[PDB]
């Protein structure tokens, strides 16, 4: 249940702070990617929550845990952080999720190009303490806090996803609750006891009838029923998987900032630039798995989605090959000079070279003569906390924030669903505009229930299968996504070694080390990934290999390649969980082949 | 005679210790780093040559006891006959002559399995190549070569990622990514799962004090003292510094020994190392008097983690790190200028008796990951070098930059961007301007009078940036400041409007408040802006954030 | 000083299984499947009390496997449709039917431990031999620990990593670990 | 759960300038404090300090009865303010603008104006009222000693506001003071607080 949602209008002048001042000012309010000043889900959910707490110690009698307070923990989730000792019941998430509250589309629409409107949106207000001795005021006890205006109303987009069992009783205490709760809200943001930040807070379709039922009925509630995840289900009956290859083409637009852990450390997650193919995996069981058991189709590598990277050229970006090199000062290919493929050109004379790490390349042919385009994705740093509620504040700067990087909203990414002509004929023959089905809003990731994750998803036309040029010469491997590899023990491994056999068995050929002193062979990085598995309810094991961008080329020793069998692999992937999009590789790509030292870039309402 | 060169040295310095926010385990990270080419690689020497050059240095505490080599045998010399002489030992790099095969790998494989047990997470290896004495440069191709191998290996090791591997029912560190493997405590004194990792370096932070104990006895004392304090600042900073001309040096030593002999190469280098080592921490002492006094603080409010050589790295607290870093600067250009081992070297490679340093400064809330504002410092740092492309030796064939230190710094403000290239763009609101003048020169205007690009370095020149700071806090006489936070703000908001209306904006507020005449670039007193290789740019941006990061305590 | 290694291919997970069932006496099971991350203990024969059902894989079932007792430890990957590479490793030398022998050499081993999840829970589970964990971070966690788990217990699986050469210069790894037991602490 | 409120006091009145008011605001002393609108108000941070200040006056500087009530940011136990001090527009009567205040300092020896001391001050003007705009959380089945005391004050007229306190102006006085009581503890209480604006107390008790 989307389609619900909190109106807030600010009544007094307002501060959702950001914990820091800058320059002049010692304190600035938060503003979104379009520079305006918003709410954040995260902000919204806590002043939310605390107010039905506030309602629930009420209808508790003061009990700090009881019945109603469990129904706060139903409606919001538990606060595992919180509790200690031995907690059997997993932690229930919310059943409300409450998206940012952003000014009017067409206001903000009158804002696009108008900077000086866009910090005039906000004011200087001075703060000085006093001496309470001298009644002066305290020199270096001036202070500049940035405020919004009043008058603000700002909208979020609530959805409600109750339990579909649950009892239209149950249903009325929780449009109760929320009811009561908003209607308590009378302050958000920074100096709220000081008179900033004044609202009302109102749902779309909750009323004081709402309250009035809880009135009239909450003494005959009872305890919230018991949550349980939604399991898989599995039929067994796809076929089995049939040539050709489909190449679905999925483009991914962020329309909030989106959390994809790279790595949790403490109070801080640091964020991927690219969308793994796991994430969209619910997007696949959503859409499809009532036209094929999807979770069959990936037990049997019947189904890849590659992970969603930076669109470049209209295509999807692909990781920056780790055996190009910039000249260390002048050069890269953030200069656009000075790059050189360390696979095909030697070290200049009296230069040292940076080789290349990060970002994205767009498409490159043998004889292209500019530079390949680079794509580059803007993520932030997310700062948040909790509130110790006893005190009203957090408990400490060192465990009281926690801070999520994000990429921010607007950006595009393109994915690809690859599934057999076995499984899209069953899927068309239940349904023919099932590409049409595609097209959906979802959320992804970290704390995708507040102010993170919300992705469009839009299906293009089926794509061309990968072609690969098969030489007989030498073989060029691209890694563009992650691979993961098992040694020879099952463990994860980090030894080349065990690639090449890998690869001189899926291909039958024999390969051996390109020789040569001046240029490199290889251009590996190790990678580790620490993902959760939510279906688990426990960490997901920990997965070891090469990083995207890693590259390495080989002489071919004996045996012709198979152009075919190199393009099977260029769409099934190799090694370990390539059907959420480890594995991706590309054969013999023109950009490994190429010299590039001395090629360049190209240049409201 | 002949023998192998053996280079061995620690990579991922950032992965090893920043990779968690907690100061103990930055400095115990940072301990275990030291330790493993020193201690562990003396105490591997001892072991695999039956030497006692863990006695030397423990009883010495400090790496000059290699200098002299009738105490680090002259291997070349038949007559002092032994099997190993240490040419270099350094943080994160080791370099050793060896006369057998055999004792090459096993000192390798010694000094990188006592790095797996005794500082777990430590990525260290090693590499030997052939020496051929009898080559006058010998020493100097082997170690040229042992360095470029020591890369294509790396492009292809086996990393460190592979060993504690989290299992579904393992839970985890409460401060790293890893699985949790025992306990310890958070600051506040609660119990915490952590890291086998996480745990020797918490153990290795109580050597710490003891390292730097011969630096300054106020660094370092009361560590849960000091990591409270610290995550109570506003800012910290990570301050990273590398020497200039050290790898310009070293890229081509042997034209500026003087003999070709490899024996020359040798001491020369050794010194050349040793003296580096002195003149960073010597310049270390100097600039920590910027940070004031606390009585209640035991400890001052600087955490060196690496300090020897080229590399010195820093946490400290980020209102005083510009002021820190520049005085560092300073001091360690003097420190150059003043050994007879750096003189001759960097007077025959630059024509000066200095060498110089440049740093990138992240200034961080104590919350911000230090992993990311350390990549962040190395990007920085990257721009400072800046200065060896546009400030050079006249008439140097090849181009060859000359010795001039520069800053770049960022502060990590909410929007600001957390990746360097992201910051800048930021910073250009159109594609013809840029809000930034970076990098800052701190080498002095009269020792740069000399180079190419000194015209350049004056408009870089960090003074311009510290006087428009100092106007923007200094007072009118009614003890109000000159420039007002209201019209400093009215200007931030120009900056990023079309040149005409910044300059437009510009006109209007320096004709109420006359101060912003020394604000000006142009020359015409008209702009903020001036132009620089076809673009405007400003420092006044700059200006307006740096503004309370120039503490000083040094007056 | 040899890691002895034995692997096989193209093998179910249940005849893995009960091919190594003599090694495999009492071993903790950690199962993985896409809905499901379930620890299992072996008979002290080696077997398990729903075999064929609980490691069969064509519903939603066990795609990886592995059993560790602290003789030795099984390890099993499906590679298509429930067939797999099962590999066991033990430092002492065995005999296998089926199972290709080989080893490895390493410098030493070490012992290492991973915190399991949670503190022990209230009350015990029914099951005999079974214990319950808890954290509010993942609810219960049972686990096969027979010893009665004292209040502020807290239980470690034991491992152990083996020290060797990866490079011809010399330079150690640790190049496997084994988990060898549950423990309390 | 949220902080624990026994009852929740919303206590409200009308503020009368019993002299012109400066409340200064960042943009000589023609300033005046501006929301959002641009219409003059008295901000809530400057006007729990006056009466944070006199309280602090009050109770001989007993600092813990005063971070009892006004919050402390340092104490483990006390963080954020029980009174909450909302924003009020000033509403200036009718036929009534900001005045400015125009003066000189006088040498002593001359007894002339002083060159360089003259002085401008902008000043709402007397009679001008604002909302009380007080919210008080009670954590224990009473009112609060000191509480009751300030207001006592304020309806004596005895706090003063904003600038130029001893120099002609900042005189305020509370009329039409009403508490209201939620007993949010209860349900009663709490669906009063969502529905029936409280249960009135008569002060003159």
């Amino acid at each position: 249940m989307r389609g619900i949602e909190i109106t807030i209008t600010m009544q007094s002048d307002w501060h959702v702070g950001t914990g820091m001042g800058r320059g002049e000012l010692d304190s600035v309010v938060q503003r979104d990617g379009d520079n305006l000043p918003y709410i954040p889900g995260k902000t919204l959910t806590g002043i939310l929550r605390d107010s039905c707490e506030q309602v629930a110690l009420g209808l508790d009698n003061g009990q700090t845990r009881g019945l109603w307070h469990g129904w706060i923990n139903f409606i919001f989730g538990d606060q595992p952080a919180l509790a200690q000792g031995a907690i059997e019941p997993e932690p229930r998430p919310a059943l409300i999720a409450i998206g940012s509250a952003h000014l009017d589309p067409k206001l903000k629409a009158a804002f696009q190009g108008k900077k000086q409107l866009q910090e005039a949106i906000a004011f200087m207000k001075p703060g000085v303490a006093i001496d309470a001795i001298t009644g002066t005021a305290k020199k270096d006890f001036l202070r500049f806090e940035e405020v919004v205006r009043l008058g603000a109303k700002l909208t979020a987009e609530v959805e409600l996803n109750l339990p579909d069992n649950l009892s239209e009783t149950n249903k009325k205490v929780i449009a109760g609750i929320l009811a009561s709760g908003a209607k308590l809200t009378e302050r958000l943001g920074g100096k709220r006891r000081r008179g900033n930040g004044r609202c009302e807070l109102k749902f779309s379709g909750y009323s004081d009838q709402q309250i009035q039922w809880l009135k009239d009925n909450y003494q005959s509630v009872d305890q919230p029923p018991k949550y349980q995840q939604n399991k898989l289900q599995s039929a067994g009956d796809n076929p089995e998987q049939q040539p050709p290859w489909h190449i679905i083409p999925l483009t991914i637009k962020t329309l909030s900032p989106v959390v994809l852990p790279a790595r949790t450390v403490g109070n801080v997650v640091e964020c991927l630039d690219y969308i793994p193919g796991r994430y969209l995996l619910g997007y696949i069981h959503k859409t499809l798995g009532e036209y094929f058991d999807v979770s069959q189709a990936i037990a049997a590598g019947d189904l890849i989605i590659t992970n969603a990277t930076i669109k470049i050229d209209g295509k999807a970006g692909r990781a920056t090959p780790f055996c190009l090199f910039g000249e260390k000062l002048d050069g890269g290919l953030g200069k656009g000079k000075g790059v050189y493929n360390r696979f095909q050109e030697s070290e200049p004379d009296g230069i040292q070279l940076k080789g290349e790490r990060g970002g994205y390349v767009g498409q490159f042919e043998q004889e292209q003569r500019n530079l390949p385009n680079t794509g580059k994705i803007n993520s932030e740093l997310f700062t948040h906390n909790t509130i110790q509620d006893d005190v009203q504040r957090p408990t400490s700067d060192v465990g009281g924030v926690y801070s999520y990087e994000a990429i921010i909203a607007g950006q595009t990414f393109v994915a690809e669903l690859r599934l057999p002509d076995s499984l899209v004929k069953q899927i068309t023959s239940k349904n023919k505009n099932w590409q049409a089905q595609l097209k959906a809003t979802i959320r992804i990731g970290q704390s995708k229930k507040d102010q993170y994750g919300k992705i469009e998803v839009t299906s293009g036309n089926s794509a061309d299968l990968p072609k690969p040029t098969g030489n007989n010469k030498t073989l060029s491997i691209w890694f563009l996504s992650d691979i993961l590899l098992r040694g020879d023990r099952l463990n994860f491994n980090a030894t080349p070694d065990d690639l090449k056999k890998y690869l001189e068995n899926a291909l039958d050929i024999k390969l051996k080390e390109r020789s040569d002193n001046d240029l490199i062979c290889i251009a590996l990085r190790s990678q580790r990934t620490e993902s959760w598995q939510v279906r688990w309810g426990l960490p997901r094991p920990s997965l070891v290999g090469w990083q995207a961008g890693s590259c390495l080329i080989y002489d071919i020793e004996s045996g012709t390649v198979n152009a075919e069998k190199l393009q099977e692999l260029m769409i099934t992937g190799i090694g370990d969980r390539c059907t959420e999009g480890y594995g991706q590789i590309g054969f013999n790509d023109p950009l490994l082949s190429a010299s590039l030292g001395k090629l360049t870039a190209k240049p409201s309402n | 005679f002949q023998g192998f060169l053996v280079l061995i040295e620690t990579s991922g310095n950032q992965h090893f210790i920043f990779s968690t926010n907690k100061l103990r385990e930055n400095i115990g990270a940072s301990e275990l780093t030291y330790l493993a080419t020193t201690e562990i690689l003396f105490q591997g020497v001892d072991r695999v040559f039956q030497t006692n050059y863990y006695d030397q240095w423990s009883d010495t505490n400090s790496l000059n006891f290699l200098a002299d080599s009738k105490l680090n045998p002259a291997i070349d010399d038949p007559k002092n006959n032994a099997d190993i002489e240490i040419l270099l030992a350094t943080s994160g790099k080791a370099i050793a002559l060896v006369k057998e095969e055999g004792k090459a790998k096993q000192l390798i494989k010694e000094v990188t399995k006592q790095a797996l047990i005794n500082a777990p997470g430590l990525e260290i290896g090693g590499i030997y190549v052939n020496c051929n004495w009898q080559d006058k440069l010998g020493v100097a191709k082997a170690v040229k070569e042992a360095h470029k191998q020591f890369e294509v290996n790396r492009a292809k090791r086996a990393g460190a990622n592979g060993r504690f591997l989290r299992l579904p029912i393992a839970a985890g560190c409460s401060v790293s990514e890893l699985p949790a493997s025992d306990f310890d405590y958070n600051a506040d004194g609660d119990k915490i799962p952590v890291s086998t990792v996480s745990k020797v370096k918490r153990e290795t932070a109580k050597s710490a004090k003891k390292r730097l104990r011969s630096v300054d006895g106020r660094l370092v004392n009361d560590l849960a003292q000091l990591e409270k304090s610290f995550d109570e600042l506003d800012w910290l900073a990570v301050v990273h510094a590398d020497g200039n001309g050290l790898g310009q040096i070293l890229l081509s030593l042997e034209k500026y020994i003087g003999e070709q002999t490899n024996r020359n190469y040798i001491d020369k280098y050794r010194r050349l190392s040793l003296a580096l080592d002195n003149c960073t921490i010597n310049a270390f002492k100097m600039a920590i008097a910027v940070f004031k006094e606390d009585s209640k603080k035991i400890d001052l409010p600087i955490v060196p983690l690496i300090l020897g050589g080229d590399d010195l790295t820093v946490i400290c607290r980020g209102d005083y790190a510009l002021e820190f870093t520049r005085e560092f600067l300073e001091a360690f250009e003097g420190q150059t200028e003043t050994h007879d081992d750096i003189k001759v070297i960097a007077q025959k490679a630059f024509g000066v008796d200095r060498l110089s340093a440049c740093a990138g400064i992240s200034i961080i809330k104590p919350h911000f990951p230090f992993s990311v504002a350390y990549t962040l410092a190395e990007r920085l740092i990257k721009s400072a070098k800046e200065v060896k492309q546009k400030v050079t030796v006249t008439n140097s064939s090849p181009i060859t930059p000359f010795p001039c230190s520069a800053i770049d710094f960022h502060i990590l403000y909410d929007s600001s961007g957390i990746d360097f290239d992201r910051i800048r763009e930021k910073l250009r609101p159109e594609d013809n301007t840029e809000l930034y003048n970076r990098p800052y020169v701190v080498t002095a205007a009269e020792n740069l009078s000399q180079a190419q690009g000194y015209e350049w370095s004056q408009a870089h020149s960090l003074q311009t940036l510290a006087d428009r700071v100092s106007y923007l806090r200094s007072e009118d006489g009614e003890g109000k400041s000159a420039l007002p936070s209201s019209q400093s703000h009215a200007l931030r908001t120009a900056l990023y409007l079309e040149k005409n209306e910044a300059d437009a904006q510009y006109s209007l507020i320096s004709q109420r408040y006359k101060i912003l005449k020394n604000f000006a670039e142009d020359g015409e007193n008209k702009s903020l802006f001036h132009l620089e290789n076809g673009k405007y740019v400003t420092r006044f941006l700059d200006a307006l954030d740096a503004k309370d990061f120039f503490a000083n305590a040094n007056h | 000083k040899n890691l002895y290694h034995y692997h096989q291919y193209e093998i179910t997970l249940e005849s893995a299984v009960d091919s190594c069932k003599n090694h495999l006496q009492a071993a903790i099971g950690l199962l993985y499947s896409p809905q499901k991350c379930e620890l299992v203990k072996l008979d002290n024969s080696g077997k398990l009390v729903d075999s064929y059902n609980r490691l069969k894989f064509n519903n939603l079932g066990v795609f990886e496997a592995r059993f560790f007792n602290l003789n030795c430890e099984l390890r099993w990957v499906n590679e298509s449709n429930g067939n797999g590479t099962a590999v066991l490793l033990s430092e002492s030398d065995i005999t296998l039917t089926g199972f290709e022998k080989g080893l490895q050499e390493f410098i030493t081993a070490i012992d290492q431990q991973y915190l399991l999840w949670g503190e022990p829970a209230k009350h015990p589970p029914n099951a005999d031999g079974w214990q319950r964990l808890a954290e509010a971070r993942i609810g219960k966690l049972d686990i096969p620990l027979d010893n009665p788990l004292k209040p502020k217990d807290r239980v470690f699986l034991t491992s152990e990593e083996y020290i060797a050469e990866v490079d011809d210069f010399g330079n150690c790894a640790v190049i496997d670990e084994r988990l060898i037991k549950l423990e309390v602490k | 759960m949220a902080r624990k409120v026994t009852t929740r006091w919303k206590i409200t009145g009308t503020l009368i300038a019993e002299t012109p008011l400066h409340i200064g605001g960042v943009g000589t002393d023609l300033a005046l404090a501006v929301n959002g609108a641009g219409e003059y108000y008295v901000p809530g941070t400057s006007l729990a300090g006056a009466l944070r200040g006199w309280m602090t006056q009050l109770l001989n500087n007993d600092e813990s009865q005063i971070k009892d009530l006004w919050g402390d940011h340092l104490d483990a136990k006390r963080g954020a303010s029980f009174v909450i001090v909302d924003d009020a527009v000033i509403h200036i009567p009718n036929n009534a603008d900001v005045e400015i205040r125009e003066g000189v300092g006088i040498d002593r020896h001359f007894g002339t104006a002083a060159n360089g001391f003259k002085y401008s001050r902008a000043v709402i003007p007397k009679g001008s009222k604002f909302k009380l705009p007080l919210t008080f959380d009670s954590q224990d089945d009473g009112l609060p000693n000191a509480l009751i005391q300030l207001l006592c004050a304020l309806e004596a007229g005895d706090i003063r506001l904003g600038a130029a306190k001893t120099r002609g102006l900042g005189r305020i006085k509370l009329d039409d003071l009403k508490l209201k009581s939620f007993a949010l503890d209860k349900p009663e209480g709490i669906f009063s607080a969502l529905l029936d604006q409280g249960k009135k107390l008569d002060w003159n008790q």
